[PDB]
């Protein structure tokens, strides 16, 4: 059945890069648009980025040049490259999936990955 | 004596989405409107509060060019007093709007065979937009009777939805480029004049 799993979390130095992976299993990766969302401890959810089948990547206007969304369609996976990590990026990250032929309902969600930045 | 940069607006390679429509201030130039109306490219040339023929004879101030891309059947919503997704949540024109709405089919530039996904509209907002108000803020919103405090409740809807632009789509779903010209009728010294 439908399943989203993530990997790449851990405790890393600030400014060092990270690569978070979201593997999709059970559904064809095409015809759906994939989202990256994060939530900070004590704070609500914050949307990071969108990527489509074309390769069009849309980022949040609040944060610029910190992340890079990279889709891959051979193995139905989604990649996030995070660069120049600041101390405030300690968060739980989620992978989301919307159908392109309906309202923007995010359907199934990833379990989430924990990113802790420390010095 | 210098010409207004309509070529930089109408003949631009890329246009922004309707949620984040581009606003260009046109000032300190002579605007030759006769190359706009007599061009047969524009499917829609509807002017409110001014006749297009008289556009050469009048001097305006604070001319604004608002450029975006919407689908074919939403071009009617770029008018004063219209309702819809674009009028309420994406681009709202005032009731007292003076200016011109110009729209033309751009299927051969803004459609890709697999589907173009660069133009997106704001599907939902909490309240209707004010006239000439831009909402580039992308915020997660709730669904009803359960909060968006994580995955736990009803899953959270996203406001921005992309247009499905394919060249095989029928007319009305095809990409249409819209430029909205807004004027002010003779108050401070005018800077944009015709010949
Ligand atoms: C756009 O390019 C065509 C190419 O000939 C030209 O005729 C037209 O006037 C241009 N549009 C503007 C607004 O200059």
């Amino acid at each position: 059945e439908v399943q989203l799993v993530e990997s790449g979390g851990g405790v890393v130095q600030p400014g060092r890069s990270l690569r978070l992976s979201c593997a999709a299993s059970g559904f064809t990766f095409s015809s759906y648009a994939m989202h990256w969302v994060r939530q900070a401890p004590g704070k609500g959810l914050e949307w990071i980025g969108n990527i489509y089948h074309d390769g069009s990547t849309f980022y949040n206007p609040s944060l610029k040049s910190l992340v890079t969304i990279s889709r891959d369609d051979s193995t139905n996976t989604l990649y996030l490259q995070m660069n120049s990590l600041r101390a405030e990026d300690t968060a739980i990250y989620y992978c989301a999936r919307v159908w392109l032929y309906g309202s923007g309902y995010m359907d199934v969600w990833g379990k989430g990955t924990l990113v802790t930045v420390s010095s | 004596t210098n010409l207004c940069p309509f070529g930089e607006v109408f003949n631009a390679t890329r246009f922004a989405s309707v949620y984040a429509w581009n606003r260009k201030r046109i000032s300190n130039c002579v605007a030759d409107y006769s190359v706009l109306y007599n061009s047969a490219s524009f499917s829609t040339f509807k002017c409110y509060g001014v006749s297009p023929t008289k556009l050469n004879d009048l001097c305006f101030t604070n001319v604004y060019a608002d450029s975006f891309v919407i689908r074919g059947d939403e071009v009617r919503q770029i008018a004063p007093g219209q309702t819809g997704k674009i009028a309420d949540y994406n681009y709202k024109l005032p009731d007292d709007f003076t200016g011109c709405v110009i729209a033309w089919n751009s299927n051969n530039l803004d459609s890709k065979v697999g589907g173009n996904y660069n133009y997106r509209y704001r599907l939902f907002r909490k309240s209707n937009l004010k006239p000439f108000e831009r909402d580039i803020s992308t915020e997660i919103y709730q669904a009803g009777s359960t909060p968006c405090n994580g995955v736990e409740g009803f899953n959270c809807y996203f406001p921005l939805q992309s247009y499905g632009f394919q060249p095989t789509n029928g007319v009305g779903y095809q990409p249409y480029r819209v430029v909205v010209l807004s004027f002010e009728l003779l108050h401070a010294p005018a800077t944009v004049c015709g010949p």
